[PDB]
C-alpha cells in the first residue's frame, strides 16, 4: 500500500510527462511542414 | 470434477439441492467457472431468488465466474451481496484480488464523493459494505500499524475519521513520530492533495495533534501556518507561546516565522502580537534588520571579493559605450550587494561619462544593491544622489528613487510614499524625460518597497502615471501597481490594466502590465485564467505573453500540468518567440518545485529550430535549480552556452551562474570554464556585450554579495516560497527590453551565515560547530559525511548541505532547542548560558543597532 | 527538429553576399593580405581572424 | 531598413556624436502592426468555397492516365534506388516514400468527390 | 569438473544475482539461454553434493535430497534464498528425465516445491521463473497413463493441477501475472485434446492469448497450434490455419520443428483439406512423411480426386495414423467436397449442365439424391448453380465479375488496414535504439 503513495504517486508526473510530447511534436511536426513550404 | 453435472444440478429443484448446488459448485467453481459461466444468468436470477438464501453463494460464485471472466464490478458487487459466502480473511488471491478490487472502487467515488461534499464519507452514499469492508481494510490497516499505508488510503479515502482517530489512538507523544507520521503524511499532503481545504482541514488538526504539544516542532507548524497562513494559530501558538513563553522558544518560533510569514500575512501576528501583548524581541525579529546587519555583518566579514578579475572585466572593456559599462555597474554591485562599497564605482569617476543617462540612472540605482539591507545610510548613501541634493543627471537624479527601496523594500513605504507624493506631486503632470525618469525612477522604487503592500495610491498614484503614458515613466507603474496589489490585486485595476493595455498606447506601458496583472494574478491560479484566457486570446505577445507569468505567478512552484501543458503548447504554438521564450521560461516557476524533469523536459527545447526557445529555456531551468544542482540540467545548456547568439547564451551564463553560486571547485570544477568562459567571452572582443555582459553579470552573479550568499525560494529552510525570491528574476526577465531592470535580481541573495547568535538578545558568540563535511566551504573561489569535527563553522561559504554535515557542540553556553536546524542563514544558537563564558561578539547592529 | 533546424539552417546560407575566392598575391606584415582578386585586380586586405 | 545616423545619447550612440563624425550604415530596427482586421482580409487571399473548392480542383480523372503514369512512373524509380542498398544521399530508401507519397494522397482527395 | 559444472551455475547464479538486484532480462534470458546450455553439464553427482554445500543450507534442501536420495557423507539465508529457488527451477531441470526417469516421485515434490514457500510471493517477482511446462512436462510424461487409474480418482491430481493452473489462474492477476499461462490452457487445451472438449476455450479465449509481448513465440505459436485445433472442430478453417499461419511463420523452431511441428504441419495440411484446397504437397514431399504427410497426401492424393473408396482407402489404411494424430475426425466430409468439388470443375462451365448428364457425374455415383446431392452441393454455396427438375437442367451459374465492385477495394481495403501493420510498428520499435541511446 504506503510508500507507493509516496513513490506510487509520483509517477502521473511522468504519465504526464510523457503526456506533453507528442503535442510538441504535431506542432513541430506542422512547424517542419510549415517551414519545409518555403524552403 | 465438470460442472455440467453441476450445471444439470442449476435449474434441477430442490432449493436445497441448489443449496447443495451452489454449495458444491462453489468448491469447485475454481476450475469450472468456465463451464459455469454460461450459467450465470441462471445464476444471477438465483441471486435475483430471495426465496432461495444461498444466492449470495451464486453472486460470489458470479464473483469467482467473473474474476475468471475478468468481471470486477460484477464480482465486488456480488462479492458485495456475500458478505458471508466473502469474507476479507477468506484468503484467496481472487479474494486479496476483490479485497484489493473493492478498496479502490471506494476511493473515486469518495473522490467523486469528495467531490462534493467533504463529508460524503460521513454519509451513506457509498456502499457501507465497500465503506466497511474498506475501513475494515483500514482496520487490516490499523492492524497493520503502519497507518501511513492506512494513511496514503484515507488520505484518499478522505476521512480524517479514519485519520484524526488513528492518529489520536496512536497518538503517544511514538512521540516524534506521531509528530513525523503526521509530517510524513503532512509534508506528503502538501505533495498530493488536490483539494487545499483537505489538507488545509489536516494542518489544522495536525497543528492541533501537535499543540497538544509534547513540545512539538513549531516550524513544523509555522509552514503548516505558513501554508495556512492562520494568524489565530500562530497566536494561539504566541499564546501557547507566552504560556510556554521562553526567549529562544519565541525568538526561534519568530525566527521560524520571520523566515516565513508572507510580508501581508505577517503584519497581522505584528498588529496581533502588538494587541496580544509580547515579547518586544519578536516584535524586533519582526524587523529582521538583525539579519540584514548579520547579513552585512556577514557580508562585510564573509564578502569574497575579487574585483581585480572583475575590474579585469570592468577593465575588459568600457564599452558597448554605456550598455556593457552597465552590465558591471551591476557585477560590482553584485558582490558589493548589501556589503556597501565603491570600490570600483570612484574606480571610474570618468565612468559617469560613459554612463548613458539611463545608465547614469542605472549606476544610481546599483547603489541600494551595494548597500541593500542597511536601513538607515542607504538613504543617506541616496541623500547625495536624491532629489533635492540635485545630481549630474536628472536620472541619476532619478536613480537614488529607486535605488532607494532596494534596501527598504517593504521599510520604505513612507519614503516611497514620501517619493509617491514626489511622484503625486509630479504625477499628473510634467512629461519631462528628466520628470519622467524622476517619475520613473521614483516609479519604480514605490511600488518597489509597496510590493507585496496593498496600497490602491501606489497602484493608484502610478495609475494616473501609467495612464500619463509615459513609456519611461508608465512603464515602472505597470509594475509597481502590480507591486502593491501582487497577490490576488484587484480585477478592476486586472480590468483597467487589461483595459489600459490594449487601451494604452505604447509598447512597454502596454507591457509591462502583464507583469502587474501576473503580479496582481498570484497564486491566483484558477482565478486569472480568465484574464490569462484573455491574455491567452490576445492577438499580442504582451497579454500572451504575461499569462505564462500570469500563470506561474497563479501556478508558480507547485505544477499545474494542465496549466504548465497549456502553457506549453501555447508557448509551443504561439507564433512570437519571446512569449514562448518567455513563456518556456514562465515554466520554470509551476515546474519550480520540481526542477527535476524540467532538464529532461527543455531537453525537448534544448533543441530547437528557435534560439527564444532555447533562450526561454535556461532561465526556466536554470531557475528551478538556481538554489540547486544538476550538472546534468547545467550541463545541457553549455552547448547552449556555445548557441550561436551571444544574446541566447547569454542567458545560459547568467542561467547557469543563477545556480552555480557556491557550487563551485572539484565539488563543481567546470565552474572554472565557466568563469573562464566568461572571462573567454569577457576577454573575448568578438563574443558580444549581449555574452560579455551576461558573462560578467554571471560572473558577478557567482560573486554577488561578496559571493558568499545564495539564492533562495520556496526555501526547504522554512519549506516555504519567497514571493521576493521570485520577483528579481521576472522582474529582470526583460532586460535587453528595458536595460535598467536586473538590481531587481538582488531578491533572493540570501546568506550562507553561521553565526552563534542566541536564543536571546544575542552577544554573538561564534563556535564552529565541528561535524565533517567532505569540505565545499574549501571548495569556493580564489582569485562526504565523516561525522568528524568539521575544521571551521563560523559564517563564509558553508552550504545549505555543508550546513547539515555539521553539528553543535552542547558544550557551549548555548545550545539550540532545534537539535541543529540545519539552515546556515538562520544561525541562532539558542542560548543556554547567558552572563558567563562564551564570551561576547557583536555587530554593526551592535554598534548602531 | 533535426531537419527542421538543419532545413532552416541552410537559409541562412542561402542567403549570401557571396565568399570571393581570391588569388592571394602575398601578405605584408599589416596582416593584410595583400590579394588579387579572380576577376579583379589586386586588393591588400585583413584576413580571416582563423587564418 | 531604415537609417536615422545620430542617437540622443543612445537607447541612453552616445561617444562618436560628441566626439563628432558620426557616420554609418546605422539602421534603426523595424517593426509594424496592422490587425487581425485585415489579416482576415489578407487571407481572405486564398457562394465561395463550394464555387471555390471540392468541386473546383475535383479536375482529377481527366489526368487519371498521369494520375496513374505519375504513380506508374514511381515505381521504376525505386527499384532502381532500393538497389543501390548493395555513401551518401540518393540512398536506396529515399525519395522512395516521398515520391510513392506524394500520388498517394492527392489521389484520395479525389474519392471526396464521388 | 562438477566444480566447471557448478562454474556453469555459479555464472547462472551470478546472473540470477543480477536478477536478485534488479535484473532479469539479463537473468531470464540468460536463465533461457542457461536452459539451453544447462544440457552440457546435466547430471546432479557433484553439482548438488557441491551445490547444497556451496550456497547455504535449508530444510527443503534436505527434503530434495529425497529426490536425491544417495551417499555422500565427506566433510567439506539470503544468497541461499532464490538461488536455491531458481535451483529448484533447476531442480525441475534435473527432472527432465535428464536427471530422471519417473518424475511422479518428482510430481509429488514439484508441488512441494511448488506449493512450499513457491507460488507464494512472486506475482511480479518471479518473472515466469515458473516453467508450468517444466512443471507439467514432468506431468506430461506420466499421462503416459494408462497406468496410474487416472489419477489418484479421476484425475484429480490434473484436476488439481487444472485447478492449480487455476489457482495461478487467479495468480494470473495480470500484474504481468502472464507468460507462462496459457500453457496451463494448453495443457488444459491438450487436457481436452485429451479428453475434454475445448469449448471453455472460449473462455480461455475471453481471458487472453498470453499477453503479450515476452511470451516463447513458441508458446505464443503453441498457442495458435491448439489454438488452430479449437478451430478445428470449431470447423473455423482460416482462423485455425490462420493460428497455424501465425504459428509456424514466426514461432522459432527447428529442434522443436522435427516431430513438434510436424504436429502443426499436420493439422496444417489437414487445412487446406477443410477448404478442400491440396496444396502442393510437392513440398510436403519434404519434411513430412516420412512420419507426417504422406497420408495427407494420400488425402490429397485421393482428395485431389476425392474418390471416396480411394479416398477412404487412405483412411482405412492410415486411419490409425490418423487416430495417432486424431485427424481421423477431418475428411469424413471432404470426401462428398470433392466429389461436389469436382462437381464444380471442368463441368459448371457450361450455363447448366442438364439433370442427367450433372446427374451423369451421379449417373456415375447416385440419382435424385442428386436433388439433394446437388441441394447438398448448392446448399453450401461452395458452388454457384440453380436447376429446375421441372426443366431437368442443372443451371450451373457464370461466377463472373469485374472489380466494378468494392471487392478488390476491399482487398485494398483489406491492404489499407494493413497499411498500419509495418507502419505503425515502425513507431511500435523505433524506440529502441533511439530511446535507450539516450541511455
Amino acid at each position: 500500500y504506503f510508500k507507493l503513495k509516496k513513490l506510487e504517486k509520483e509517477y502521473e508526473l511522468l504519465t504526464l510527462q510523457e503526456d506533453y510530447i507528442k503535442d510538441e511534436q504535431r506542432h513541430l511536426k506542422r512547424e517542419l511542414k510549415r517551414a519545409q513550404e518555403e524552403v | 470434477t465438470t460442472a455440467a453435472p453441476l450445471l444439470a444440478l442449476l435449474r434441477e429443484n430442490q432449493d436445497s439441492v441448489k443449496t447443495y448446488a451452489l454449495e458444491s459448485i462453489n468448491n469447485v467453481v475454481d476450475q469450472l467457472w468456465s463451464e459455469i459461466s454460461n450459467e450465470l444468468p441462471d445464476i444471477e436470477a438465483l441471486y435475483d431468488d430471495d426465496t432461495f438464501s444461498d444466492r449470495e453463494m451464486a453472486a460470489l460464485i458470479a464473483s469467482k465466474v467473473y474474476y475468471n471472466l475478468g468481471e470486477y464490478e460484477s464480482a465486488v458487487k456480488y462479492a458485495l451481496a456475500a458478505k458471508d459466502r466473502f469474507d476479507i480473511d477468506e484468503k484467496s488471491q481472487f479474494v486479496e484480488t476483490i479485497v484489493s478490487k473493492s478498496i479502490e472502487m471506494y476511493v473515486q467515488e469518495a473522490s467523486k464523493q469528495y467531490t462534493k461534499d467533504e463529508q460524503f464519507y460521513t454519509k451513506d452514499i457509498i456502499d457501507p459494505k465497500l465503506t466497511s469492508i474498506f475501513e475494515r481494510m483500514i482496520e487490516k490497516c490499523l492492524k497493520a500499524s503502519e497507518l501511513k499505508l492506512a494513511l496514503g488510503i484515507a488520505l484518499e479515502g478522505y476521512r480524517l475519521d479514519i485519520i484524526e482517530s488513528a492518529l489520536k489512538s496512536k497518538l503517544d507523544q511514538s512521540t516524534s513520530e506521531n509528530v513525523k507520521i503526521i509530517n510524513y503524511l503532512l509534508t506528503l499532503a502538501i505533495t498530493t492533495v488536490t483539494n487545499s481545504k483537505f489538507r488545509s482541514s489536516i494542518l489544522r488538526k495536525s497543528f492541533d495533534f501537535l499543540m497538544n504539544m509534547p513540545n512539538c516542532d513549531y516550524l513544523t507548524l509555522n509552514k503548516v501556518v505558513v501554508n495556512l497562513n492562520d494568524a489565530g494559530l500562530a497566536l494561539q501558538l504566541f499564546k501557547k507561546l507566552k504560556e510556554e513563553n521562553d526567549e529562544g522558544l519565541s525568538a526561534q518560533i519568530a525566527f521560524d516565522l520571520v523566515s516565513s510569514a508572507s510580508q501581508q500575512l505577517l503584519e497581522i501576528l505584528v498588529t496581533e502580537l502588538t494587541a496580544q501583548g509580547y515579547d518586544p524581541a519578536l516584535l524586533n525579529i519582526l524587523s529582521g534588520l538583525p539579519t540584514c546587519d548579520y547579513y552585512n555583518t556577514f557580508l562585510l566579514n564573509n564578502k569574497n571579493i575579487d574585483i581585480g578579475l572583475l575590474n579585469k572585466s570592468k577593465s575588459s572593456l568600457d564599452g558597448k559605450f554605456s550598455l556593457f559599462h552597465t552590465a558591471v555597474s551591476v557585477a560590482n554591485g553584485f558582490m558589493h550587494a548589501g556589503t556597501t562599497d565603491n570600490s570600483f564605482i570612484k574606480a571610474n569617476l570618468p565612468w559617469l561619462g560613459k554612463a548613458q543617462n539611463w545608465a547614469k540612472f542605472t549606476a544610481t540605482a546599483s547603489l541600494g544593491v551595494i548597500h541593500k539591507g542597511n536601513l538607515l545610510e542607504g538613504k543617506k548613501v541616496m541623500a547625495p544622489y536624491l532629489p533635492g541634493s540635485r545630481a549630474s543627471s536628472r536620472f541619476i537624479k532619478g536613480g537614488s528613487l529607486y535605488g532607494l527601496g532596494l534596501i527598504y523594500a517593504g521599510f520604505g513605504r513612507d519614503t516611497t510614499d514620501y517619493l509617491k507624493n514626489i511622484i503625486v506631486e509630479n504625477s499628473g503632470t510634467s512629461g519631462d524625460e528628466d520628470v519622467d525618469v524622476l517619475l520613473h525612477g521614483a516609479s519604480l522604487g514605490i511600488g518597489l518597497a509597496a510590493m507585496g503592500s496593498a496600497n490602491i495610491e501606489v497602484y493608484e498614484a502610478l495609475k494616473e502615471v501609467l495612464y500619463n503614458d509615459s513609456a519611461t515613466s508608465g512603464e515602472a507603474a505597470a509594475l509597481g501597481m502590480g507591486l502593491c496589489m501582487l497577490g490576488t490585486g484587484k480585477p478592476e485595476a486586472i480590468h483597467d490594466m487589461f483595459t489600459y493595455s490594449q487601451e494604452t498606447q505604447h509598447g512597454n506601458i502596454t507591457r509591462g502590465l502583464a507583469v502587474g496583472l501576473a503580479l496582481i494574478n498570484y497564486g491566483r491560479q484558477e482565478l486569472a485564467d480568465d484574464l490569462i484566457t484573455k491574455m491567452l486570446a490576445s492577438d499580442e505577445s504582451l497579454l500572451r505573453y504575461g499569462g505564462a507569468f500570469t500563470i506561474a505567478l497563479a501556478y508558480a512552484g507547485t505544477g499545474n500540468n494542465s496549466a504548465v501543458k497549456r502553457l506549453l503548447h501555447v508557448a509551443v504554438s504561439d507564433s512570437n518567440d519571446d512569449v514562448r521564450r518567455a513563456a518556456v521560461i514562465a515554466l520554470g516557476f509551476v515546474l519550480l518545485r520540481d526542477y527535476t524533469t524540467v532538464p529532461r523536459i527543455v531537453q525537448l527545447l534544448s533543441k530547437s529550430h528557435n534560439a527564444h526557445v532555447r533562450c526561454g529555456t535556461a532561465f526556466a531551468l536554470g531557475i528551478a535549480c538556481a538554489g540547486k544542482g544538476l550538472q546534468s540540467a547545467i550541463d545541457v545548456l553549455d552547448p547552449l552556452t556555445k548557441d550561436p547568439v551571444d544574446f541566447v547564451r547569454q542567458a545560459a551564463m547568467i542561467a547557469l551562474s543563477m545556480i552555480l553560486i557556491q557550487q563551485t571547485e572539484k565539488l563543481n570544477p567546470q565552474v572554472a570554464d565557466i568563469n573562464k568562459n566568461f572571462l573567454s567571452v569577457i576577454t573575448n572582443k568578438h563574443q558580444e556585450g549581449l555574452a560579455k555582459f551576461g558573462a560578467c553579470v554571471a560572473q558577478g552573479i557567482m560573486n554577488a554579495g561578496g559571493r558568499n550568499v545564495t539564492i533562495q525560494l520556496e526555501n526547504a529552510d522554512t519549506g516555504t516560497l519567497d514571493t521576493k525570491s521570485v520577483v528579481g528574476l521576472v522582474m529582470f526577465s526583460q532586460f535587453w527590453y528595458w536595460f535598467p531592470l536586473a538590481h531587481f535580481l538582488s531578491l533572493s541573495f540570501t546568506p550562507t551565515t553561521v553565526i552563534g547568535i542566541r536564543g536571546s538578545d544575542q552577544a554573538i558568540p561564534k563556535f564552529q560547530m565541528n561535524c565533517y563535511a567532505k569540505e565545499d566551504a574549501f571548495s569556493y573561489p580564489r582569485m562526504k559525511y565523516s561525522s568528524k569535527p568539521y575544521k571551521v563553522d563560523n559564517m563564509t561559504r558553508i552550504l545549505p548541505q555543508q550546513s547539515r554535515y555539521i553539528s553543535f557542540i552542547k558544550d557551549d553556553r548555548f545550545v539550540p532547542v532545534r537539535k541543529f536546524k540545519g539552515n546556515n542563514g538562520v544561525v541562532v544558537l539558542r542560548d543556554r548560558e547567558p552572563k558567563e563564558p562564551v564570551a561576547l561578539i557583536e555587530t554593526v547592529r551592535q554598534m548602531k543597532d | 527538429n533535426d531537419k527542421v533546424r538543419f532545413i532552416k539552417d541552410e537559409l541562412r546560407l542561402l542567403q549570401e553576399p557571396g565568399s570571393y575566392v581570391g588569388e592571394v598575391i602575398k601578405i605584408v606584415s599589416d596582416k593584410k593580405v595583400l590579394v588579387k582578386v579572380q576577376p579583379e585586380g589586386k586588393y591588400i586586405v585583413d584576413v580571416a581572424k582563423d587564418i | 531598413d531604415a537609417f536615422r545616423l545620430i542617437d540622443t545619447g543612445a537607447l541612453i550612440n552616445i561617444q562618436a556624436l560628441i566626439h563628432g563624425l558620426n557616420r554609418h550604415y546605422y539602421s534603426l530596427n523595424i517593426d509594424y502592426h496592422k490587425t487581425a482586421k485585415e489579416t482576415k482580409m489578407l487571407m481572405n487571399l486564398h457562394y465561395e468555397e463550394k464555387e471555390e473548392s471540392n468541386l473546383a480542383a475535383t479536375k482529377s480523372m481527366v489526368k487519371i492516365a498521369e494520375q496513374y503514369s505519375k504513380r506508374i512512373e514511381e515505381e521504376k524509380e525505386l527499384t532502381e534506388e532500393e538497389l543501390k542498398t548493395r555513401v551518401g544521399r540518393q540512398d536506396p530508401k529515399k525519395h522512395l516514400s516521398e515520391t510513392a507519397d506524394e500520388t498517394l494522397e492527392n489521389n484520395i482527395v479525389s474519392v471526396l468527390t464521388a | 569438473m562438477a566444480s566447471t559444472a557448478v562454474m556453469m551455475d555459479v555464472d547462472s547464479s551470478g546472473v540470477n544475482d543480477l536478477h536478485h538486484s534488479e535484473k532479469k532480462y539479463a537473468e531470464e534470458d540468460q536463465v533461457q539461454e542457461l536452459l539451453k546450455v544447462l544440457n552440457e553439464i546435466s547430471k546432479t553427482t557433484l553439482t548438488l553434493d557441491p551445490r547444497y554445500i556451496w550456497r547455504s543450507l535449508k530444510d527443503l534442501s534436505s527434503l530434495r535430497n529425497q529426490e536425491l536420495l544417495n551417499a555422500e557423507t565427506l566433510c567439506f539465508k539470503t544468497i541461499e534464498v532464490t538461488a536455491e529457488i531458481n535451483c529448484f527451477m533447476h531442480l525441475l531441470v534435473q527432472l527432465f528425465l535428464w536427471d530422471s526417469k519417473e518424475l511422479e516421485q518428482l510430481v509429488e515434490f514439484n508441488r512441494k516445491v511448488v506449493i512450499p514457500n513457491l507460488l507464494c510471493y512472486y506475482n511480479l517477482r518471479s518473472l515466469n521463473l515458473i516453467n508450468a511446462k517444466l512443471w507439467f512436462y514432468i506431468y506430461l510424461s506420466h499421462e503416459t497413463l494408462a497406468r496410474s487409474s487416472e489419477e489418484i480418482n479421476s484425475d484429480n491430481q490434473n484436476i488439481i493441477l487444472r485447478s492449480t493452473m487455476m489457482k495461478f489462474l487467479k495468480i494470473a492477476s495480470l500484474k504481468h501475472d502472464n507468460e507462462t499461462k496459457a500453457m496451463l490452457i494448453n495443457l488444459i487445451l491438450r487436457d481436452f485434446l485429451n479428453n475434454g472438449e475445448v469449448d471453455s476455450a472460449s473462455d480461455f479465449i475471453s481471458k487472453l492469448e498470453y499477453p503479450h509481448t515476452d511470451v516463447s513465440s513458441s508458446l505464443e505459436a503453441r498457442y495458435f497450434f491448439y489454438l488452430s485445433k479449437i478451430n478445428a472442430i470449431q470447423l473455423d478453417y482460416s482462423t485455425a490455419n490462420e493460428y497455424i499461419i501465425a504459428a509456424i511463420r514466426k514461432a522459432p523452431h527447428n529442434s522443436k520443428s522435427l516431430g513438434f511441428l510436424q504436429q502443426s504441419n499436420k493439422l496444417h495440411c489437414c487445412i487446406q483439406l477443410l477448404m478442400g484446397d491440396i496444396p502442393e504437397l510437392s513440398f510436403f514431399h519434404q519434411s513430412n512423411m516420412q512420419k507426417s504427410l504422406l497420408p495427407y497426401y494420400h488425402l490429397t492424393k485421393a482428395v485431389k480426386l476425392g474418390d471416396l473408396k480411394k479416398f477412404t482407402s487412405t483412411i482405412t489404411k492410415y486411419k490409425q495414423l490418423l487416430l495417432k494424430d486424431d485427424t481421423y475426425q477431418l475428411c469424413v466430409r471432404l470426401r462428398s467436397n470433392v466429389i461436389k468439388t469436382g462437381i464444380r470443375i471442368i463441368s459448371l462451365t457450361y450455363k447448366k449442365i442438364s439433370l442427367r448428364d450433372i446427374c451423369l457425374k451421379l449417373n456415375l455415383d447416385s440419382e435424385q439424391t442428386v436433388e439433394y446431392m446437388v441441394s447438398r452441393a448448392i446448399r453450401d454455396g461452395v458452388i454457384e448453380a440453380k436447376i429446375n427438375h421441372e426443366d431437368g437442367f442443372i443451371e450451373t451459374t457464370e461466377l463472373l465479375n469485374i472489380y466494378d465492385s468494392e471487392d478488390p477495394q476491399q482487398v485494398f481495403d483489406e491492404r489499407i488496414k494493413f497499411a498500419n501493420q509495418l507502419h505503425d510498428e515502425y513507431l511500435v520499435s523505433m524506440r529502441y535504439p533511439e530511446d535507450k541511446k539516450t541511455q
